[PDB]
C-alpha cells in the first residue's frame, strides 16, 4: 500500500532535483543568449559601418574610373590634334624644302640674268664708242661699186632674207621650247605635289594595316578568351551537377526528417490509446515478415492501410479527429472495429495453383485477422514477371496480383513496377557545410557567367570596331589605286611631253645648223664687199659709218631690242624673287601657326599628364584604403560567421534544454499528478 | 450511503466545468488561429514578393548595367560629337581667319594689278599711238627700202646693153619659174587643201572628245551615297537587335535558373520511392523509342480543378497525381524491364491500347436532397479523350457537407466521400481525416510554373531564332552593301581611266591641231609671197618685154635712176629720224608695259590661286556649317534621351531599394510576430492537454466509484 507512495515520492524528488538542474542550465544558457545577442549587436553594428565605408569607398572609385575615362576622351582628342599638327609640320618641312630648292634656283637666274644685262651693257658701251666733195667722190665710188658687184649685193640682199626668215623660225621653235618646258616645269611641280601626297597616304595605309594586324591579334586574344571562359563554363556547370547531387543529398536528410515527423504523429496516437479505450495501434508489427519471402511485396500493396491504424468505433475515430483538429497534430487513417463487419465472412480458400496466398503468410490473432483479410482483399503474389503475365493476362479475371519483387496488377489493370536500393545516411551537419560550400560555388559561377557576358559583349563592340576598320582601309584601298592611276598619267604626260620636246630640240639643231651655214654664207659675202671696198680705196682716203642711217642704226636698234629684253628677263627675275618672298613670308606665317601649335599641344599634353597622375594617385590611394578596407571586412565577416555558428549552436542547446525541461514537466503531470490521484484513493480507502 | 452519489454529482459538475473551460480556451485558440493564419498568409506573400524582389535585384540590376553603360555610351557619343563640332568650329574660325588675311592681301594684289592695268590702259593710250607711227615707218620702209634695193636692181638690169634679145630668155624665166611658182602653187594646192582636210578632221575629233567630256558618273555616286547611308541604318537596327537579343538572352537564363529552382522545391516533397521513378522514366523516355509521343506524364498536369475544392482533390489525388498515361501496354512492360538495374521506386502505367475495366458510373444527382452533394466530374477541366483513367481516378469521390450524411449515402451506393473541409472516407468502410497545414500537393500548383517556364523558354528559343535571321539578313545587307560599292567603285574608275584616255587624246590632237594651224598660216604667208612675187613679175618682166617688144638709151631711165637715187637718199635720212623717235618712245614706254605685264603674269598666276582657294574655301565652310548644325541637333536629342533614361534608372533603382527594405522590415517584423503567436498557441495546447488529462483522470475516477 505505502510502497507506492514511497516510490511515487522518491520520483518525485529526482524529478525535482532533474528540474532544478535543468533550470540552472537554462538559466546559463539564456545569459549565454543575450551575451550573443550583444555580441551579434556589435558586430552588425561593425558591418554596417564598413559597408558605410565601403560604398564611399566604391563611389570614389567610380568618379575616378568616370574621370579618367573621360580623360580616355580628351587624350584621343588630343592625339588626333597632334596627329594633325604632325602632317602639318611635314607638310610645312616638305614646302620648306621645296621653296628653298626653287629660292636657289631662282637666285641662280637672277645672277645670270645680272651678267647677262652687265655683258650686254658692256658690249653696247664698246660698240658706242662723209662731207660735200667726199660725197661727190662717194657717187662715182659707189656707181662703181655697183656695176662691179650688182650680183654679190642681191646674193648678199637674198642671204640676208633668208637669215631673216631662218631667225623667224628659230625664235619660233625657241618659244615652242620654252612653252613645253614651262609646261614640263608646272608638271614636276604636280607630281611632286602628288608624290608627297601618295606617300602620305601609303604612310596612312601602313598605320592602317598595323592596325588591322593588332585589331586582329586583340579580336583572337578575345575570342581564346571567350573559348576558355566557356570551357571553364561548361566545367563549372559539371561541378555545379556534382554539387546538385550534394544538394540533392540534403533533400534525402529532410526526406529522414519527415519521416521523423510521421514517427511523432504515432507516439500521438499512441497518447491517445492512453486516453482512448482499445486502441491497436500501426499494423507494421501486426504482420509476419520472417523467411526473407515476398516480404516487402504484401507491405507495398498493403501500403494504404500499412500506414493506418486500428480503433474501436467510428465515434472513437470522429472524436480522434476532433482531437486532432483541436492540438494541430496531425492526419492518419482509422479503421474502427464497429464497421469492419461489412466484409469479414470473406474467407474462401479456393484453387491457388500452388501459389502462396497473403493470409497465409501473416501472424495474427482473430479481429487482426480479420482486419488484415478486410484490407487485403484478393491480393495474390506469384514468382516472376512472366509467371505473374501468364496466371492474369491469360485469365479472364481481373484483380490485385504482385510479383516477388514487387511489380503489381492493379484491380483496374495498371501494371506497375519498381525497386529501389535504399541508402540510409544522416550527416545533417556536414550537410549544412556541404550545402554552404555548394552555395558559395554556385555564386562564383555566376559571377564568373556575368564576366563572360561582359566579355562577349567587348567581343562583340570589337568586332563591330574590326569591321569598320575593314571598311576603312577598303576605302584606302580605293583612294591608293585612285592615286596610283593619277601618278600613272602624271608619268605618261610627262614621258609624252618629253618626247615632244626632244623631236623639237633635234629640229632645233637642224636650224641652228642652217643658221650657221647662212652665217658663213654672209661672212663670205661681208668678205668679198670688204675687198671691193679696198679695191675702191685706192682713189679714198667710213662707208660702213656713212650708212649708219640704215647698218649702224639697225645694229643700235637691235642692241635696244636686246636690252629691253634683258630688262624684261631682269624684271622676270625681280617677279620670281617676289614670288619667293611671298612663300618666305607664307612660311614665316606657318612657321607662327606651328609655334602656337606645339606651344598649344605641350600645355594640353601637360595638362593630360597632370590630370593622368593626380587620377593614377588618386586610384592608388582609393585602392590602398579599399584593400584596407577589404581585410578589415574579410576579419569582421569572419568574426560573424563565428558568432553565427556560436549562436546557433546555443540556439541547438536552447532547444535540448527546453525539449528535456518539457519532459520533465510532463512527467511531473503525469507523477505529481499520479502522486495526487493515489493520495486521494488512500483518502477514499480510509473512509470505510 | 448516498455520499458517494454526492461525489459523483459534483464530480461530473467538475467535468462540465472543465469542459466550458475547454470551450472557452477552444474560441480563444481559434482567434488567436485565425490571426495566425492571417500571419502565416502575409508571410507567404512576402516571401514570395521577397523572392522576387531579390530575382529582379539581380536580373534588373544586370539590365540597370546595361542600361547605364549605354547611357554612358551615348554620353561617349555625344562628348565624341562635341569634340568633332568644335574641331570643325576651330577649322571654320582658321578658315575664316584665312579667308579675312587672304582677302585683305587680294584686294592690295587687285589694287596694285588694277593700278597697273590703269597705267597700261593709258600705256596703250600711248602704245597704240606709238604703234601706228611705227607700223606706217616699217611698211614706208618696206616700200622704200626694198623699193630703194628694187630700184637698185632694175638700174643695174638696164645698165646692161646690146645693139643686135635676152629679155626673151628673162621671159623663160618669168615663165618657167612662174611655172614653178605655179607648182609651189600646186604645193599651196595640195597643202592648203591638206591643211583644210586636216582642219575638219581635227574639228571632227575636237567634237567627237567634247561628246564624251559631257551625268551617270553623279547618278553613280548619288546611288552609292544612297546604299551607303541604308547600309548605315541597317547596321544601326542590327545593332539594335544585338542589344535586344542580349536583353532577351539574360532574363531566359534568369527565367530557366527560377524554374529549375521551382522544380527542385517541387521535387523535395514527394517521397523518394517515386521521385527517383519519374527520373528513371524521365532519361528512358529520352533513351528509348518515344516517338510516338506515347508518354503523357503526371496526372497533375493534364487537369485543372476549381480552386474551391482544390485540396479535396489533392487529398484525394495523393500518389494518383503521379499516374502516367501510355498508348500501348507493350510500351510500358519494355520500359520497365530496360529498368534492368533499377536504381528507382515507385512508377506506375496506364496502358491505352488495352484501357478498360472503366464500368459505366451513372449519378444519382437527379433527385433531391443531393445539394450537399456536389459531383467532382463538374469542376475539372480535362482533355475528354481519357475521361475513362479520370473516371477512375476522381469520378465516384463525392464531395458531402456531412460526414455522417457522407457514410450514409456511401453505404447506400459505393462511392468514396469527402468533405470540403477535407474529412475523407472510403467507401469500403475505412475512415480518413486530419488536420492540414498550408502545405498541400504544390506539384499541381508547380505544374503552372512549369508550363510558365515552357512557355517562356520557347519564347526564348523563338527570340533567339529571329536574332539568328536578323544577324544573318545584316550580313547580307552587309554583303551587298560592299558589292554595290565596289562595283560603283570600278565603274567610276573605269569612267575615269577612259576620260584621262580621252583627255589626253585629246590634249595631243589639240597640240598636233595647233602645230597645222601654224603650219597653215605659215602656208597661206607664203601662197600671199608668192601671189606678190608674181605679182611683181608680171609688172616688171612681163612689161618690160611689152615695152621692148615695141634704142639702146636711158634719157628717161637716167631721170628715173637720178630720182630714184634721191629718194633712196631721202629714205635713209627718213628711216634714221624714225629708228630714232621710235627707240626712243620705247625705251621709254614699253620697258614699263613688259615690267607691268610680267609683274601681272605672276600676279594673276597668285590671284588665280587664291581665288580657287577662296571658292573651296566657301564651299567646305558651307558643308561644315551644315554638318555642324545637324550634329549638334543629333547631339541635344541625343543628351535628351540619355537623361531621360538615366532619370527612370535611378528612379527604378531607389523604388527597388526602398521596396526591399520595407519588405526586410515587414518580414522581420511578421517573424517577430509569428514566433509569439508558435509561443502562445503552444502554451494554450499545453493548458489543453493538461485539461484533458485531468479530465480523463476525473472520469475513471467516477467509473470507479459508480462500480459500487
Amino acid at each position: 500500500q505505502q510502497k507506492e507512495e514511497l516510490t511515487d515520492k522518491l520520483s518525485a524528488l529526482n524529478s525535482e532535483i532533474s528540474s532544478l538542474k535543468g533550470k540552472i542550465n537554462n538559466e546559463m544558457k539564456s545569459l549565454q543568449r543575450s551575451k550573443s545577442s550583444f555580441v551579434k549587436e556589435s558586430a552588425v553594428i561593425s558591418k554596417q559601418k564598413s559597408k558605410l565605408d565601403y560604398i564611399f569607398k566604391d563611389k570614389e572609385k567610380l568618379v575616378s574610373d568616370l574621370r579618367l575615362i573621360k580623360v580616355p576622351q580628351q587624350a584621343a582628342g588630343k592625339r588626333i590634334s597632334h596627329i594633325e599638327k604632325r602632317i602639318e609640320s611635314l607638310q610645312k618641312d616638305l614646302q620648306r624644302q621645296k621653296t628653298y630648292v626653287e629660292r636657289f634656283e631662282t637666285q641662280l637666274k637672277v645672277v645670270t640674268r645680272s651678267k647677262e644685262a652687265f655683258e650686254e651693257e658692256i658690249k653696247q658701251s664698246a660698240r658706242n664708242y662723209l662731207n660735200e666733195n667726199d660725197l661727190k667722190t662717194y657717187n662715182c665710188l659707189h656707181e662703181k661699186y655697183l656695176t662691179e658687184g650688182g650680183s654679190i649685193l642681191e646674193e648678199k640682199i637674198a642671204v640676208l632674207n633668208n637669215d631673216k626668215r631662218e631667225i623667224q623660225e628659230e625664235l619660233e621653235r625657241f618659244n615652242k621650247r620654252a612653252d613645253i618646258s614651262k609646261r614640263r616645269i608646272t608638271e614636276e611641280l604636280s607630281i611632286t605635289g602628288e608624290k608627297l601626297d601618295t606617300q602620305l597616304n601609303d604612310l596612312r595605309v601602313s598605320l592602317n594595316e598595323k592596325n588591322a594586324l593588332h585589331t586582329e591579334r586583340l579580336h583572337e586574344l578575345k575570342k581564346l578568351q571567350s573559348d576558355i571562359e566557356s570551357a571553364n563554363n561548361q566545367e563549372y556547370d559539371l561541378n555545379f551537377k556534382l554539387r546538385e547531387t550534394l544538394v540533392k543529398i540534403d533533400d534525402l536528410s529532410a526526406n529522414q526528417r519527415e519521416t521523423m515527423k510521421e514517427r511523432k504523429l504515432r507516439e500521438n496516437i499512441a497518447m491517445l490509446k492512453r486516453f482512448f479505450p482499445g486502441v491497436k495501434g500501426l499494423v507494421h508489427d501486426l504482420c509476419h515478415p520472417k523467411k526473407e519471402k515476398y516480404g516487402l511485396a504484401v507491405s507495398t500493396i498493403l501500403g494504404k492501410n500499412f500506414d493506418s491504424v486500428i480503433v474501436e468505433n467510428l465515434t472513437v475515430a470522429q472524436e480522434c479527429i476532433a482531437f486532432l483538429k483541436k492540438q494541430r497534430a496531425g492526419t492518419a487513417s482509422f479503421i474502427p472495429l464497429d464497421t469492419i463487419e461489412t466484409e469479414l465472412p470473406t474467407l474462401s480458400l479456393p484453387d491457388s495453383q500452388d501459389y502462396i496466398l497473403s493470409i497465409n503468410a501473416i501472424d495474427y490473432e482473430p479481429e487482426y485477422e480479420k482486419a488484415m483479410q478486410y484490407v487485403c482483399g484478393d491480393s495474390i503474389i506469384c514468382n516472376t514477371l512472366n509467371i505473374a503475365k501468364d496466371l492474369k493476362w491469360k485469365k479472364g479475371i481481373r484483380g490485385k496480383l504482385v510479383t516477388i519483387e514487387g511489380a503489381l496488377i492493379h484491380k483496374a489493370g495498371l501494371m506497375t513496377g519498381g525497386i529501389s536500393g535504399d541508402a540510409n545516411n544522416r550527416w545533417d551537419k556536414e550537410e549544412y557545410q556541404s550545402l554552404m560550400s555548394l552555395k558559395d560555388k554556385l555564386l562564383i559561377q555566376i559571377d564568373e557567367l556575368s564576366n563572360g557576358q561582359r566579355s562577349n559583349s567587348i567581343r562583340a563592340r570589337e568586332v563591330e570596331n574590326s569591321v569598320s576598320l575593314l571598311n576603312s582601309d577598303i576605302a584606302n584601298l580605293r583612294t591608293q589605286v585612285t592615286q596610283q592611276k593619277r601618278s600613272l598619267d602624271e608619268n605618261r604626260l610627262e614621258i609624252k611631253y618629253h618626247n615632244d620636246l626632244i623631236e623639237k630640240e633635234i629640229q632645233p639643231k637642224i636650224t641652228e645648223l642652217k643658221k650657221k651655214l647662212d652665217d658663213l654664207e654672209n661672212t663670205k659675202d661681208n668678205l668679198v664687199k670688204e675687198k671691193e671696198a679696198l679695191q675702191n680705196n685706192i682713189f679714198k682716203e667710213g662707208f660702213t659709218i656713212k650708212e649708219y642711217e640704215n647698218h649702224s642704226g639697225e645694229l643700235m636698234r637691235q642692241q635696244s631690242k636686246e636690252l629691253q629684253q634683258l630688262q624684261k628677263q631682269i624684271l622676270t627675275v625681280e617677279n620670281k624673287l617676289q614670288f619667293e618672298t611671298d612663300r618666305l613670308s607664307t612660311t614665316q606665317r606657318r612657321y607662327e601657326k606651328a609655334q602656337k601649335d606645339l606651344e598649344n599641344a605641350q600645355v594640353e599634353m601637360k595638362s593630360l599628364e597632370e590630370q593622368e597622375y593626380a587620377i593614377e594617385m588618386k586610384i592608388g590611394s582609393i585602392e590602398s584604403k579599399l584593400e584596407e578596407h577589404k581585410n578589415h571586412l574579410d576579419e569582421l565577416q569572419k568574426k560573424f560567421v563565428t558568432k553565427q555558428s556560436e549562436l546557433n549552436s546555443s540556439e541547438d542547446i536552447l532547444e535540448d534544454m527546453n525539449s528535456n525541461l518539457q519532459v520533465l514537466k510532463r512527467e511531473r503531470d503525469g507523477i505529481k499528478e499520479d502522486i495526487e490521484k493515489f493520495d486521494l484513493e488512500r483518502v477514499t480507502a480510509l473512509k470505510n | 450511503d448516498r455520499e458517494l452519489n454526492e461525489v459523483i454529482n459534483q464530480m461530473e459538475r467538475l467535468d462540465g466545468d472543465y469542459n466550458n473551460t475547454v470551450y472557452s480556451s477552444e474560441q480563444y485558440i481559434q482567434e488567436l488561429d485565425k490571426r495566425e493564419d492571417m500571419i502565416d498568409q502575409v508571410s507567404k506573400k512576402l516571401s514570395s514578393i521577397e523572392a522576387s524582389l531579390k530575382i529582379k535585384n539581380a536580373t534588373d540590376l544586370q539590365q540597370a548595367k546595361l542600361r547605364e553603360s549605354e547611357i554612358s555610351q551615348k554620353l561617349t557619343n555625344v562628348n565624341v560629337k562635341i569634340k568633332d563640332v568644335q574641331q570643325q568650329i576651330e577649322s571654320n574660325e582658321e578658315q575664316r581667319n584665312l579667308d579675312s588675311a587672304t582677302l585683305k592681301e587680294i584686294k592690295s594684289i587687285i589694287e596694285q594689278r588694277k593700278q597697273k592695268l590703269s597705267k597700261i590702259l593709258p600705256r596703250y593710250q600711248e602704245l597704240t599711238k606709238e604703234e601706228a607711227m611705227y607700223k606706217l615707218q616699217l611698211a614706208s620702209l618696206q616700200q622704200k627700202q626694198r623699193d630703194l634695193i628694187l630700184k637698185k636692181g632694175e638700174y643695174a638690169r638696164f645698165k646692161s646693153k646690146d645693139e643686135r634679145w635676152i629679155h626673151s630668155e628673162i621671159e623663160e624665166l618669168k615663165s618657167s619659174i612662174q611655172n614653178l611658182n605655179e607648182l609651189e602653187s600646186q604645193l599651196q594646192m595640195d597643202r592648203t587643201s591638206l591643211r583644210k582636210q586636216y582642219s575638219a578632221i581635227d574639228e571632227e575629233i575636237e567634237e567627237l572628245i567634247d561628246s564624251i567630256n559631257g551625268g551617270q558618273l553623279e547618278d553613280f555616286d548619288s546611288e552609292l551615297i544612297h546604299l551607303k547611308q541604308k547600309l548605315s541604318e541597317s547596321l544601326d537596327t542590327r545593332k539594335e537587335l544585338w542589344r535586344k537579343e542580349q536583353k532577351l538572352q539574360t532574363v531566359l537564363e534568369t527565367l530557366l535558373s527560377d524554374v529549375n529552382q521551382n522544380q527542385r522545391n517541387v521535387n523535395e516533397t514527394m517521397s523518394r520511392s517515386l521521385a527517383n521513378g519519374i527520373i528513371n522514366v524521365k532519361e528512358i523516355t529520352e533513351k528509348l523509342k518515344i516517338s510516338p509521343e506515347s508518354v503523357f506524364g503526371t496526372l497533375g498536369e493534364l487537369i485543372k480543378v476549381n480552386d474551391k475544392y482544390k485540396t479535396c482533390a489533392e487529398v484525394i489525388g495523393g500518389n494518383s497525381l503521379f499516374h502516367i498515361v501510355v498508348d500501348t501496354e507493350e510500351t510500358a512492360t519494355l520500359i520497365m524491364n530496360e529498368l534492368y538495374r533499377m536504381k528507382g521506386g515507385r512508377v506506375t502505367f496506364i496502358p491505352l491500347n488495352r484501357l478498360s475495366l472503366d464500368s459505366d458510373v451513372k449519378f444519382p444527382s437527379n433527385t433531391t436532397t443531393q445539394i450537399q452533394f456536389t459531383p467532382l466530374i463538374k469542376k475539372i477541366k480535362y482533355e475528354p479523350r481519357f475521361e475513362k483513367a479520370v473516371k477512375h481516378v476522381f469520378g465516384k469521390t463525392i464531395v458531402v457537407k456531412d460526414l455522417g450524411q457522407g457514410l450514409k449515402l456511401a453505404k447506400k451506393h459505393k462511392l468514396n466521400a469527402i468533405t470540403l473541409d477535407g474529412d475523407r472516407a472510403d467507401k469500403r468502410g475505412v475512415l480518413t481525416g486530419g488536420y492540414l497545414d498550408q502545405h498541400k500537393r504544390t506539384r499541381l500548383e508547380s505544374l503552372k510554373n512549369l508550363n510558365e517556364s515552357r512557355s517562356q523558354h520557347k519564347k526564348i528559343l523563338e527570340e533567339l531564332d529571329f536574332v539568328r535571321n536578323e544577324l544573318n539578313d545584316i550580313d547580307t545587307k552587309i554583303d551587298q552593301v560592299n558589292g554595290n560599292i565596289r562595283k560603283v567603285s570600278n565603274d567610276r574608275e573605269s569612267v575615269l581611266t577612259n576620260i584621262e584616255v580621252y583627255r589626253t587624246s585629246l590634249n595631243t590632237k589639240k597640240n598636233e591641231k595647233l602645230i597645222l594651224e601654224e603650219s597653215l598660216n605659215a602656208i597661206i604667208l607664203k601662197l600671199e609671197k608668192l601671189n606678190t612675187n608674181r605679182t611683181f613679175a608680171q609688172e616688171k618682166l612681163n612689161t618690160f618685154e611689152n615695152d621692148l617688144l615695141q634704142s639702146e638709151l636711158s634719157k628717161e631711165e637716167k631721170e628715173r635712176l637720178e630720182s630714184l637715187t634721191k629718194e633712196i637718199s631721202a629714205a635713209h635720212n627718213k628711216l634714221n629720224i624714225t629708228s630714232d623717235a621710235l627707240e626712243g618712245i620705247t625705251t621709254t614706254i614699253d620697258s614699263l608695259n613688259a615690267e607691268l605685264e610680267s609683274k601681272l603674269i605672276p600676279q594673276e598666276n597668285d590671284l588665280e590661286s587664291k581665288m580657287s582657294e577662296v571658292g573651296d574655301a566657301f564651299i567646305f565652310g558651307l558643308q561644315d556649317e551644315l554638318k555642324e548644325l545637324q550634329l549638334e541637333k543629333e547631339s541635344v536629342e541625343k543628351q535628351h534621351e540619355n537623361a531621360v533614361l538615366e532619370l527612370g534608372t535611378v528612379q527604378r533603382e531607389i523604388e527597388s531599394l526602398i521596396a526591399e527594405e520595407t519588405n526586410n522590415k515587414k518580414l522581420l517584423e511578421k517573424a517577430n510576430n509569428q514566433q509569439r503567436l508558435l509561443l502562445k498557441k503552444l502554451d494554450n495546447f499545453q493548458k489543453s492537454v493538461e485539461k484533458t488529462m485531468i479530465k480523463k483522470t476525473t472520469l475513471v475516477t467516477r467509473r470507479e466509484e459508480l462500480q459500487q
